């Protein structure tokens, strides 16, 4: 379809990976704020057409220019949150076991597929915080060597590329 | 199911229909008047305004309206906004002003409300006076009401 | 990439084109940012048929102007303005302070018919009534000519030109061949 | 099985560094002609003529644009590395 679908079907093809081989735990956060930003931008449009429909507008200015001037500052504030986290950043994923000890093991994924170009840059992120230590993995790579001629983007290559880079992942941890 | 689809058919619906509402909430509020962004649909105006055109108003702006200006207002009869020129005028000092109107390629004054008693049509259901005009995006606007 | 894509990549590039377009009317009108004069010269006005007429709504008086125009439209037109309009302010005076500027009649003037209008003797095409009936007893009313425009796609203001006739006015007569 | 998304992944390759090169120059064109065409609108002083130049030039672009070149499958053939079959 488009090389943003590649993109996508390849994240969701590392997360596929990731469940049948390791199984971590997934987590949201960003997506949630974005909807409740969303949604309370939606609570003033439904409380401005709502009191729109039951008053007349020269008794029903000040107040409804009042609820414009707060969608454009929660539309700044949505647009302020998206220059914030979502430039890069993808997965937010928890590790094995983080019982009994301070909450460790963020694990941070972000992609980069640049408009018309055959090169894939991947970067992990482990932060571990009882030694306050964060690790960058930065993985550019050439896209030729995983598609085909007609349509089989091969994964049984695919899979072992990512087997080797959980070991450096694993390296980078132990 | 995934209720992933289902939020971010939330996310889309809520943009297309904030950023509608808002535009046109925002432009009527910042007129001044109530405002509608109207088509023409009458070919009475049709050397100045052909069939199938946006107008877009402002408001009184603390000014007298004096003759030669165009006037919106709502035929009850029919429910429809119908837009005329301005002729005569008539002055009172104590904030009443009555007006006369006449619509192109017609020959007899409008009667509307009043006919012999007062003067030919009343101050109140005007909307507004008329700002600006664009001549391509009602012909858009018509063929998207060709299909209701 | 796929030819649907390229044909909203054009259909985007044709919106564009709109808002060049747009921009170059933007450039147009911030170009006429001043006002044209019109040079006005009428000479000769008589007024007759005052007959008082006892309406229904108000007790009202007919009348019938006969006029003069001179005019000049050299600098006046451009490429963008689509049709004008013509009208004549009448400006009197009444007892219930109805100090309006009123109209007469209307002319109807489109492109490439003439550059230029000029005659003499016409009378108006539009019978002129008032209501407030304040001509009489008045000996002040003022003539000043006024003239709309329409452009291609941007605002229309409206643009009054210069020359007030003050011309009296007696208290109870019919017809009178005035200068 | 996993052999269904193996299917449905790949679409049309391209030559990125020629379309990127053929985007700038047809930017460029278009622009140019507009500038043409307000210079004729601003000197000449007509719109109508100019919007049928500015369409000219659509047509212009639409015939150089939509029919796939065989420039535009003979540079994949080169700048494209060799790929595995099944
Ligand atoms: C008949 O009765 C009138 C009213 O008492 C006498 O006064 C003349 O009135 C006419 C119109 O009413 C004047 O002509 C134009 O008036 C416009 C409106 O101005 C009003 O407000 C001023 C005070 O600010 C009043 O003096 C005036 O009467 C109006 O009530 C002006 O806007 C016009 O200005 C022109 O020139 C300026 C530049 O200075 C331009 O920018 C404008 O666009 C416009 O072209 C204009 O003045 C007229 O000026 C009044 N005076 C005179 C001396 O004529 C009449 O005198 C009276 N006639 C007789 C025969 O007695």
């Amino acid at each position: 379809w488009d090389g943003s679908a590649v993109k996508n079907s390849l994240d969701d093809s590392a997360k596929k990976v990731l469940l049948e081989k390791y199984k971590y735990v997934e987590n949201f956060g960003l997506i949630d704020g974005r909807l409740t930003i969303c949604t309370i931008s939606c609570f003033f449009a439904i409380v401005a057409l709502i009191w729109d429909y039951m008053h007349p507008f020269p008794e029903s200015k000040p107040v409804l220019a009042l609820c414009v001037i707060s969608y454009f500052v929660m539309m700044g504030i949505l647009t302020i949150y998206t220059s914030y986290k979502e430039k890069s950043i993808f997965l937010v994923a928890h590790r094995k076991d983080p019982t009994g000890m301070d909450p460790d093991d963020i694990w941070q994924l972000s992609s980069s597929l640049k408009r018309f170009d055959d090169k894939y840059t991947l970067k992990l992120t482990f932060i571990s915080g009882r030694t306050k230590q964060q690790r960058e993995a930065e993985f550019t790579k050439s896209i030729a060597k995983f598609f085909d001629h007609s349509g089989t983007l091969v994964m049984d290559a695919y899979e072992p590329e990512i087997s080797r880079l959980h070991d450096s992942l694993a390296i980078e941890r132990k | 199911m995934n209720k992933r689809q289902l939020y971010y058919q939330v996310l889309n619906f809520a943009m297309i229909v904030s950023s509608a509402l808002m535009i046109w909430k925002g432009l009527i509020v910042l007129t001044g008047s109530e405002s509608p962004i109207v088509v023409v649909l009458s070919g009475s105006m049709e050397p100045a305004f052909h069939r199938g055109d946006l107008l877009f108003l402002t408001n009184f702006r603390e000014d007298p309206i004096r003759a030669g200006e165009i006037v919106v207002f709502k035929v009850e009869g029919r429910d429809i906004p119908i837009v005329h020129r301005v002729i005569k005028v008539h002055e009172k000092d104590n904030g009443d002003i009555k007006f006369l109107t006449k619509g192109d390629n017609n020959e007899v004054d409008d009667r509307g409300l009043y006919k012999e008693g007062q003067n030919w049509l009343e101050k109140k259901d005007v909307v507004g006076r008329a700002r600006g005009f664009l001549p391509y995006v009602g012909m858009v606007t018509i063929i998207m009401n060709d299909y209701p | 990439n796929t030819v649907l894509s390229r044909a909203n990549s054009l259909f985007a590039f044709s919106l564009s084109v709109m808002a060049a377009l747009t921009f170059g009317c933007f450039i147009t009108t911030a170009f006429k940012d001043r006002s044209v004069p019109v040079r006005l010269h009428v000479s000769r006005i008589m007024l007759k048929n005052v007959e008082d007429f006892t309406g229904p709504r108000e007790r009202s008086d007919l009348g019938f102007i006969t006029f003069d125009i001179t005019a000049d439209l050299e600098n006046i037109f451009d490429w963008n303005v689509k049709q004008l309009f013509l009208y004549l302010s009448a400006e009197y005076s009444t007892k219930n302070n109805a100090l309006n500027q009123v109209v007469l009649w209307d002319k109807i003037v489109l492109r490439g018919d003439n550059p230029k209008l000029l005659l003499k003797d016409m009378k108006t095409k539009y019978f002129f009534f008032d209501d407030g009936n304040g001509l009489k007893g008045n000996r002040n009313v003022t003539l000043t000519l006024s003239w709309n425009v329409v452009p291609n796609a941007g605002i229309l203001p409206l643009v009054t030109g210069s020359g007030h006739v003050s011309v009296p006015f007696p208290d109870t007569y019919e017809i009178t061949k005035s200068y | 099985p996993a052999m269904l998304e193996h299917l449905s992944s790949l679409p049309t390759q391209m030559d990125y560094k020629g379309q990127k090169l053929a985007e700038q120059m047809f930017q460029g064109i278009i622009l140019f002609s507009a500038i043409v065409g307000f210079i004729y609108g601003y000197v000449a002083e007509q719109f109508g003529w100019t919007v049928y130049i500015v369409m000219a030039g659509f047509a212009f672009s639409c015939l150089l644009t939509l029919p796939p070149w065989p420039i535009y499958r003979r540079h994949p053939l080169k700048w494209l590395p060799v790929q595995e079959s099944s």
